[PDB]
């Protein structure tokens, strides 16, 4: 009974030092993106390649 | 358990075993903490009972009695305990004085004075 | 205890060296090369080629990764 | 995605030397973000760095 | 290994000569049994003169074989996804269930897990 | 006879804690000051303000 007063009164470090972007777009709370059609699907052709495969904004 | 104090709640706490010297008692029980603040004109505990509707002084004669009937105390280990489960019923974090006021009414041996004098569980 | 069959304990040692760049091969397919230079230093400490104050051998695998 | 990267690169502290296996075995990628004035000036003077990040330039909307 | 200082390069250059460490409670653990073997990053010619120069000059001569894993061949890729999937096989032939994969799907599962550099 | 002991063990903290200056220019024991009227003189005009009314020499 002590012990769960004390405490109470993978993906760990990834939740509490940075922001998952995918959970807000899950959940309705990130703001769409409309006009970047000629840039989205240029980052994922430079994924999958060899030479210069780290796309830089 | 965490059991962290305020600056306020220092105050009455290390006041109860000074203020039990002059009223000739070895030991420190917790029916001397309601007497220390019922001493005090103006204090937080007499402040909730005027809102909740009771008198003071049948509540003061009650505390009264049982110091009479005595000889730390193992009661006041247990007194704590039900103090700390009202901090997080509060959405708080510190425990101050109010929180170790509604501990009073848990104890079997504690609180036939507060019924005897108007204090409402569901009201305080 | 372990898990391990009777059969891949009973084998002799002067055997087991010789047929040991076939069997890496079986799941491994590309590197011809590297496997086979895996076994010229094994078998060259065992067969007292090499100094006793020395280990079983020492690699550093360069180049990309993926290759297994 | 890593947002103003001139930092992690070489101001925080230079954190670029952990990263390049990283970048370059495809163990871990990323995404850069910076400013073309900054972009000189940490990636261009350096063959390492250029070798493995491509251009890629954001259009300006307009009306 | 790659990303450390001087420290344990130093420490790990006596057990390729003496065959033993010194511990830190008193003991001289024999090295005579434990293979030593890496695993780094910097046609193959061009690779192994890279390493030579970042670690220590009494270092990178005394190791026994330098293999440089060059790229895959684009030939033997194919041998190596099916070899994979047998695998996948073995746990379905208890419960009478065939999975069979045809010539289509091996292409996909080809050009796109594998790449010379990016991993697998 | 529990109560008069606490209490002996005017004011305690500032006769064991703090010298009082006024005690020793009430006796003569203390050396006056000459050429500061307009130093003396100025501290007066400001503890009587409502802000900043501490001034530092
Ligand atoms: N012939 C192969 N068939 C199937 N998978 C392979 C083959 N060769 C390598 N792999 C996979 O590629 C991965 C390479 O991992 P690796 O980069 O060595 O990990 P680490 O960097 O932690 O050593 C392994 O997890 C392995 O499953």
């Amino acid at each position: 009974e002590n012990a769960v007063t004390h405490v109470r009164g993978a993906y760990e470090a990834l939740s509490k030092y940075c922001i998952d972007l995918t959970e807000l777009a899950a959940s309705g709370k990130l703001d769409p993106v409309i006009g970047r059609d000629e840039i989205i699907s240029r980052v994922i052709r430079v994924l999958s390649r060899r030479t210069k495969n780290n796309p830089c904004l | 358990s965490s059991m962290q104090f305020t600056d306020k709640a220092t105050e009455t706490l290390n006041a109860a075993a000074k203020y039990a010297a002059e009223n000739s008692h070895v030991q420190l029980h917790p029916s001397h903490v309601a007497v220390v603040m019922l001493d005090e004109e103006n204090s937080l505990f007499r402040s909730i009972l005027e809102k909740a509707g009771g008198d003071v002084v049948s509540i003061e004669r009650g505390f009264k009695k049982i110091m009479v009937r005595q000889p730390h105390s193992p009661e006041l280990a247990k007194l704590l305990h039900y103090a700390h489960e009202h901090m997080k019923k509060q959405r708080d974090l510190y425990i101050a004085q109010d929180h170790l006021i509604l501990a009073l009414a848990d104890l079997p041996s504690m609180a036939q004075v507060l019924k005897e004098g108007g204090v409402t569980k569901k009201s305080l | 205890w372990t898990g391990i069959p009777v059969s891949n304990l009973q084998r002799s040692e002067k055997e087991k060296l010789l047929h040991m760049e076939e069997y890496m091969k079986q799941h491994v397919v590309g590197q011809d090369e590297a496997i086979k230079a895996i076994c010229d230093a094994i078998r060259l400490s065992r067969t007292g080629l090499q100094n006793r104050n020395r280990p079983l051998a020492s690699f550093l695998f360069l180049g990309p990764t993926g290759c297994g | 995605f890593i947002d103003e990267i001139h930092t992690v690169l070489g101001a925080a502290i230079d954190a670029a030397n952990l990263l390049k296996p990283m970048l370059a075995r495809g163990e871990l990628r990323c995404i850069g973000a910076t400013t073309l004035t900054e972009y000189r000036q940490y990636v261009e003077k350096d063959p390492a760095f250029e070798r493995r990040f491509q251009l890629v330039m954001v259009e300006e909307p307009s009306v | 290994m790659e990303k450390a200082h001087k420290d344990v390069s130093n420490l790990l250059l006596q057990i390729l000569d003496d065959g033993h460490c010194t511990d830190s409670k008193g003991r001289r653990v024999d090295f005579k049994n434990t293979i030593i073997v890496m695993t780094s990053n910097l046609t193959k010619n061009a690779v192994l003169a890279t390493a030579r120069r970042h670690f220590a000059n009494e270092f990178i001569n005394r190791i026994d074989e330098l293999i440089v894993f060059n790229r895959l061949t684009p030939s033997n890729i194919r041998k190596i996804v099916d070899v994979r999937l047998k695998e996948v096989q073995e746990r379905l032939d208890e419960k009478q269930i065939t999975l069979d994969v045809d010539d289509k799907a091996k292409d996909l599962l080809a050009q796109q897990g594998f790449d010379p550099v990016y991993g697998a």
